[PDB]
This record gives structure tokens, sequence and C-alpha cells, in this order.
RNA sequence: CCGUGAGGGAAAGGUGAAAAGAACCCCGGGAGGGGAGUGAAAUAGAGCCUGAAACCGUGGGCUUACAAGCAGUCACGGCCCCAAGGGGUUGUGGCGUGCCUAUUGAAGCAUGAGCCGGCGACUCACGGUCGUGGGCGAGCUUAAGCCGUUGAGGCGGAGG
RNA sequence: GGUGGAGCCUGGGAGUGAGGGCGCGAGCGAUAACGUCCGCGUCCGAGCGCGGGAACAACCGAGACCGCCAGCUAAGGCCCC
RNA sequence: GGGAUGACCCCAGGCGGUAGGGGAGCGUUCCCGAUGCCGAUGAAGGCCGACCCGCGAGGGCGGCUGGAGGUAAGGGAAGUG
């Protein structure tokens, strides 16, 4: 604001037979060195959304993807001590070849290290399962045990 | 400044048109005869100078 | 659309004098024939105008009471500069004026209006010293 | 020949072989409009009354066309009223063929 | 061929030496020559010294034979003034700009055999 | 964010600019003795279209009334003629018959007056 | 820099990948050029990327010394430039009281404005009240916080 | 009778709250004023857009979505401009 | 009014306009779209264009410069003309 500039507030020049325009102080919006009108402020751009919408597009945004028949829920992961190698063979046996995107959802934190880096595959826990990264994503692969509380997440 | 200004800025046109008696005239020359130089008349002039007459330097 | 438009006309010479005629009643045809408006090409923008001779001025007549009556005026750019002269003396003298200025002011203002003007030579006389065809019009 | 053809609420002085443009006819792209709008011939036909009874003078419709653009603006002052409007006029091109009555 | 000189920020008035410029347009070197010698503006002098290193180009670089040459062309456009403070009364100061000038002049060659 | 006025102004004035081809002086230069001319020039145009469309009616009848004073009578009864005749036709434009085809014309002058006896 | 002083308070970024930053010759007192040379590029040559406008030049086309004007516009015609079509210019004809503001009323001899470029004015927080897109419904909804994320969401019914 | 950019009802957003001329009817004024105050009407305002009136907000004609090198009229005009 | 609703065609009205009210758009900065796509066979910006689309705000295309960035559809936010 012009309030918050460096510039005193000395008056400019008489207002009165200068010859020149009327002013006050250099800190006025129309000075180049002064202050910026309605500019910003910092502000919060959260506000409270419906849980029960919140439980409806969770809910909803899974079905489209089971409706697409891209939801896959799994319970084999042989592919251990997360890497990334191992993870990807698995994958192919799974028949995910990388062509479309992937949101993989699980408890088991080395199969999240065995993604990641992945640059086809979004990598998540449970708790973490919302619409967004659902529906940014292609195709959806969740534990059974990840399929449990998404259940719990609803009813 | 005070009392008489001018109330119009003056045009390209009507400057450029003032200006027309401005062009300068090419200075007026002959040659020196007894010497092969351009100078003007009436004038002593080093290149040559004259004849029983004063003149810069000459052998 | 057509541009029906001529190309350079050929003009027309014209000899004119119903020496006792009411001047106007000449003038306002005069003109007609200085802008070429009885023709059929009419070209307001161009001057395909006839040439018009009027000889045996002086002559025309005039109606009511028009000498020391009808008064001609010029002002000289001066202070006292207007004068006025009765048309008994533009008769009197320059009588080769009076249909003149009749017509003029019946011609239109701009450069052309001035320029038809010429195209028409006025002599009180009769005698028109230039033998250039004539078909006289009566 | 000669033939003074009306249409478009204008008439127009066609011959033989050339047209110009006229407004929308509502005619197929390349097909034959028939002016049976018709007034004057070139052995001096004239109309006894308005068109010369069975006389028609065939055009081929070369082709449709907008006009070259106008802008038509407006402007008022001291009121702050200025509108631009873009405007161009369709037409059909039509050749004359033939002036048969 | 022609051969072209160019003196950039001269430090007279453009408007003032144009004046000398314009006396020469379109003449042998030989023509020029004299005139420049006996006109009496200062602005001669640097456009003198212009034309004449132009002819050294002609000549010493393109090979262009003296007595052939002509003054093809030649302009002088303003370079960037100075600008001075100059005081007048009653603590009024203005500012004064020192115009500098951008003087070219292009020889090139005449008739023939 | 912040949103300058970039490349914005530059444009909506060179757009301009190019409507003021031609004009005098700072009429073509100035950003804005441009605009001021261009109103009065659009607004010009367009009751100037509306004119020439009276400025021809006007030519016509004019030349028109020329030729068939040529054959005695004048433009006034030349019209009551043809408009008798069922000949609303002519249209002032196209009695440019009276220059092509003067032939043609006297006829019409002809039937004109036949109306009329 | 200004002011005794308290105090006031600017402006000013950018070669190029690499300085390879132009030896040497030429005109000049130098400053500057012209050749040579480096470079993909020098109208990248050193306050050097990009380089708009005002403004000033040079060349070329059309044009003007008996016409009167808010400077344009409509029409014809001429001459100039690539082609039954354009582009430029303007001779004559018709028409024509600048822009903004303020006013009952402005071409106005009422205000503002040398021109060009950039900067420059209806917003955000919380309450309210209409409307509208949705969620659930005799119910609806959570705050602070707590846990989880590390651009993940949950829980939390004090309260309203 | 009358379907009209009529009416009535509920709500959101206004701007205006400085008028001007003309005609008619009164007051004031001097049966003065481009005066002043109301009343009915109308236009300018916002229609300094178009035609007439030499020129000219409000007198006459007439309510301008765009185009035409078509036609018929209005007021007012038809000796020349 | 059709109604193979086609937002595509007929039928009828209307469309001067200041304060104002409403409705549809254009363009600027930034965000998702993006680990993507365009870019040295040349980005952004600039200089022309008598060419194309749009009622317009504008959008393309073509040449010249420029020399390294730009950013769809469809959404979102504002130091937005």
């Amino acid at each position: 604001t012009r309030g918050e500039v460096a510039y005193s507030g000395r008056k400019i020049w008489p207002q009165k037979h200068t010859g020149r325009a009327r002013h006050g102080d250099i800190g006025a919006p129309i000075f180049v060195g002064g202050g910026v009108v309605f500019g910003p402020k910092p502000r919060d751009y959260s506000y409270t959304l419906p849980k029960k919408v919140r439980k409806k597009g969770l809910a909803m945004a899974v079905a489209d993807r089971a409706r697409e028949g891209k939801l896959l829920l799994v319970e084999a992961f042989a592919g251990v001590n997360g890497k990334t190698k191992e993870f990807l063979a698995w994958a192919k046996e799974a028949g995910l070849d990388g062509s479309e995107s992937v949101l993989l959802v699980t408890g088991n934190e080395l199969v999240r290290r065995a993604a990641r880096n992945l640059p086809w595959v979004v990598t998540l826990a449970p708790e973490g399962l919302n619409v967004y990264d659902i529906v940014r994503t292609e195709r959806l692969v969740m534990d059974l045990d990840a399929w449990e509380v998404f259940q719990n997440r609803i009813g | 400044a005070k009392h008489p200004v001018p109330k119009k800025k003056t045009s390209k046109a009507r400057r450029d048109a003032r200006r027309s008696h401005h062009a300068l005239t090419p200075p007026t020359l002959v040659p020196c005869p007894e010497c092969k130089a351009m100078k003007p008349p009436h004038t002593v002039c080093p290149e040559c100078g004259y004849y029983a007459g004063r003149k810069v330097l000459e052998v | 659309m057509k541009t029906y438009v001529p190309k350079q006309v050929e003009p027309r010479w014209v000899l004119i004098d119903a020496e006792g005629k009411t001047l106007g009643r000449l003038a306002t045809k005069i003109a007609t024939l200085l802008r070429g408006k009885h023709r059929p090409d009419w070209t307001p923008n161009v001057a395909m105008g006839d040439f018009v001779v009027v000889v045996n001025a002086d002559k025309i007549r005039v109606t009511g009471k028009k000498l020391e009556q009808k008064i001609y005026t010029r002002y000289s750019g001066y202070p006292g500069g207007l004068k006025k002269i009765p048309l008994e003396k533009m008769l009197a003298t320059h009588p080769e004026r009076v249909l003149e200025h009749a017509v003029k002011g019946m011609l239109p203002k701009g450069p052309l209006g001035r320029r038809l003007f010429k195209r028409l030579k006025v002599y009180a006389g009769p005698d028109h010293p230039h033998q250039a065809q004539r078909p006289e019009k009566l | 020949m000669f033939a003074i053809v009306k249409t478009g609420g204008k008439q127009y002085r066609v011959e033989p072989g050339l047209k110009l443009r006229v407004e929308k006819l509502d005619a197929e792209p390349g097909a034959t409009v028939e002016l049976p709008v018709l007034l004057l011939g070139g052995e001096k036909t004239v109309v006894g009354t308005p068109v010369v009874e069975g006389a028609s003078v065939v055009a081929e419709v070369l082709g449709h066309g907008r006009g070259k653009k106008i802008l038509v603006s407006k402007f008022k002052a001291k009121v702050q009223y200025r509108r631009k409007k873009g405007h161009r006029q369709p037409y059909t091109e039509l050749l004359i063929k033939e002036i048969r009555g | 061929m022609e051969a072209k000189a160019i003196a950039r920020y001269v430090r007279i008035s453009p408007r003032k030496v144009r004046l000398v410029v314009d006396l020469i347009r379109g003449k042998s070197l030989e023509e020029a020559r004299n005139i420049l010698r006996y006109t009496n503006k200062r602005g001669a002098y640097f456009v003198a010294k212009v034309l004449e290193s132009a002819a050294a180009n002609a000549v010493n670089n393109h090979d262009m034979l003296e007595d052939r040459l002509y003054v093809k062309a030649a302009y002088v456009d303003e370079g960037p003034a100075l600008k001075r403070v100059l005081p007048r009364a009653r603590g009024r100061a203005d500012i004064i700009k020192k115009r500098t000038s951008h003087i070219t002049v292009i020889l090139g060659e005449k008739h023939g055999a | 964010p912040r949103a300058k006025t970039g490349v914005v102004r530059r444009r909506k004035h060179k757009k301009i600019l190019k409507l003021a081809k031609g004009y005098w002086g700072l009429r073509s230069k100035s950003a804005r003795k441009a605009r001021e001319t261009l109103f009065a020039a659009g607004n010009y145009a367009y009751a100037h279209r509306k004119r020439r469309k009276r400025d021809f009616r006007r030519l016509w009848i004019v030349r028109i009334n020329a030729a068939c004073r040529q054959h005695g009578l004048n433009y006034s009864t030349f019209i009551h003629g043809l408009k008798k005749a069922g000949i609303e036709v002519d249209r002032k434009n196209l009695a440019d018959l009276a220059v092509r085809e003067p032939q043609v014309f006297a006829e019409l002058v002809e039937r004109a007056k036949a109306a009329q006896g």
C-alpha cells in the first residue's frame, strides 16, 4: 500500500501557485515510487467443503473408474524389498505395461518405494486416497487392505 | 515568458517553409592566372600571389 | 454501373444578342449554357460548357426604374471605402460590365465557377473580335 | 442486341456476354436462370407497359460471394458512443448468355 | 562501387552543418573541395575532413581513380545531445542541449569512354 | 499475479494508425490524433453513402432533363408520360439512353407524349 | 544530490558458446571512419541481445505558386507501381462546427491536453442480504485442536 | 372492444432528486425580458443523427440494425447559384 | 410453427439513445491439463501484408527480423485492457 512505502509524508510542493499539478506525498499511487492500490495481500484460499460431499466424490470417483474397467484390486506382491526392478517385472505379469498412467494405493511401504520413481505411476498410502489423484490417473490399483479402508471411509 | 508567447506549436510544414530562404550560396571563385588555382576574385591568394606584388613565399 | 462520363467534349461557340432583352432573363440562360447543362452529358466536375459571345451588350432593357436605383457596390479594403454606383453610370461606362456581373452571380462560386465565367465573352457592339465559328442562338 | 433486365429491385443493361454481381439469387451454384423480368431491346422493343411479355434473358450463375468488407462506424460526441459494424454484401455473378424474346 | 565515410559524434548542431553538406551534393570531388575551402562556416571543416576520408577509401581501398570521383550521396544524422545546466534570473535554471552530429559522405564514379 | 499492460496497448494503437494512412500531419502519426479523425471519417462515410444514393438520383435527372428538352418537352412532363404509359422502367439510372442509344430515347419520348394529347 | 539541522533522497542490470574484444594498411591532430581479421551471427563491436513510438534525415513515386481551410469523406478523372483485379497519389465536383469534461445549452471566445512511450483508479478480510450451482435433509454443519501427508486426507459435535 | 416492450403481485440492482424551450391557461412583472412562479401538452435533454427553415437544441417534416449507381412520398420547393 | 430439435429451416413483430439495469464475448498475468505437446527445418517479442475467419473486441496465414523459449482442448485464479 501507499502507506507501507518508505517515502516520507512531506508535502511535495505547495498545492497552490506553483503552476504544477496538486500533490501530497510521493508515495501516492500516481507516482512510480508509490504504493500499489488494491494489490494482493497474503490470504488463505482454504474453505471447508462438506465432508459428505467428499465421501460422495471419493466413492463416485472410484466408481467411474470401476465402470471404465480400470479398477483392479490385487493381492500378489512378490515384488518386494522395494526395488523399481522388481515392481516393474511384477507389473509386466499384471499387464501393467506403462501405456497408461496408474494410481497404486497400498499400505505396504516396500511396494511404495518400488514404484514412485516410475514416471507413469503415482504412488500413495490409502489414507491419501482422494479424487484428484484418482482422476489424474488413468488406471486404479488397490491393495485389498486398501480396499478395506476405502470401504470404511464410506459405508 | 511574460506578455507574448507562441500560441501553437508550429507545423513542420510551416517551419520548413519559413526556412525556404536558408540555403547558402556557393562561394564565388575563379582561376588564378599564372598558377593553377581557384580563388575568389580581387584577392591575393597563396597559390601564387600576383606579379610585381606581394604574397606568401616563392622563388 | 455506368460511368456514362465523357472524354474531353468538343466545346461550342455561340453568338447571342437580344439587344433589347431584360438582363437577368438573358443572364439566366447564358449561365445554363456556361455549365454544360442543356447538353445531356452534364458533368458537374468538369466544364464541358459552351463559349458564349454576347454582342451588342449595352442596349439591354430593364424593368421599372433601375437607373439611379440599381446600385452596384465596391468595398476597397479601407475606411470609408464603400462605393455605390447607379446602373445608369455602369451603362454610361463599362456597359459590358453590367451583363457580366449579373451572369457571374448566377454561376457556382468555386474554382470551376470562376473558370466557366471566362468562357463568356461580352461586347457592347456589335462586332465580335474572334471569328472562330458562332452558331447564332435566338 | 441490348436488353434492360431487372433483379434485386435494381435494373441493368445487359448484353450477350458479361454480367457482374447482383444479390442472392436462390440459384444452384452453376445453374441457369431466366431473368423473364425484362424491359427493352437493341432494335427498339420498348415495353408496351412495364415488362415485354414472353421475353427473357438467360444468364448462367457463375457462383456466390461476399463483397469487399465495408466498415460501418457510428460515433456520437460527449456521450461515449462508439460502434463497429463489419459489413460484406453477398451476391451472385452471372454471365449473360442470350436475349430471347 | 562507392566509398563511404561518416564522422560520428562531431559536436556541432546537425541543423547547422547540413547547411554546408547541401552545398556539395552531386558534385565532383574537385568542385566540393573548392566549395568547402572558401565557404564561411565552421561546418565546412568537419565536412571537408569527412569528404577527404571517403576519397582515401575510394582510391586506397576500392581502387576507384580520383578524377572520376563525385559525391553520390551525403547527409548528417543527429547523435545524442549533451544536456547542460544554464542558470537564469530568479533562480530559474535551464537545460541546454549541446547537439552532436553523425556526418556521412559517399562517393562514386562518373561517365565513361 | 501481476498482469502488466505488456504488448496490448501498442497494438490497439497501431491498428488505428494503419487506418490513418495518408492523413495530413499528426493525424497520421499521433496515436490519438488519428483516433479522433477516424470517428469523424467514419460518420462522414456513412452519411456520405446515403448521399451518394441521392447524388446520382440527381445526376441522372439533370441529363435526362437535358436530352428530353432536346425534343421540345421537359422532365416534369416527360415523367408524367412514362408514368401513365406504364413504363415505370426507365429508372433514372437507365435513361443513360440519353447518351448511348438516343435512338431509343427518342422513341421513349414519343411514347411519353402519346399518353398526353 | 538537497538542507544550518532534524531530515529529505534518486538514477544507473544484459556483447558472445568462448574475448576469439578486431594485429597490420589507409584518411584524420585526435574522435571517428574504410579495408583486413574473429565469430554461426558484427544492422552481436563494447553501456554492445531484443531494438516499438514520438522526433530528425536521405532517396524514390504521385502532387501543388487565382484559391478560403476541424483537413476528412463521397464521386469522377489523371499520373505511378504488379493485372479485365488491385495498391499509391490527388485535380475538380458534392457534403462536413475537433476530442474529453461540465452543462438547460459547447466548434465554441467554458475545463483538461506539446507529442510519443511506459506507471496510473470499484479491491480484500469478516459479518450481512438477495440470487444461483451443488450436498444432505427434520435436520445441517462442525471451531480451535489432535493424527496422517510432505502439493493426501482423516479425525474432532464445545458450539452454531 | 383492446395481446400491448400493456397491466397486477413478490423480490435484486439503479440513476434522478440542477432542467430547458414552445403552445395553451393563470399569478408575479410594466397586457417588459432568451424574466420569474405554478398548471395541461409537447419536444431538447438522451434524437448537435436525417429533410425544410440561408446559417440555428427543442418552429415544419420525420423516430436513423447494415447494404444498393432502384422506386413513391413528407415539410418545403420547381428563373440561375 | 416445425418437431427424423437439425440450435437447422419457414411465419410475425421489433432493433436512435445519456444516467442507469441486464445479457453474451474478446484479450492480458498466473495455475491444473504437464515426467505431456511445439521449438534451431527457428520460441517470445518486433517490422510489413492489397490474403483468410470473426458484427466486434480479436483469431489465423504469408514474407522480413529475432535468436530460446512457448504452450491446446477444457477448467481455475487475478496487481487484467
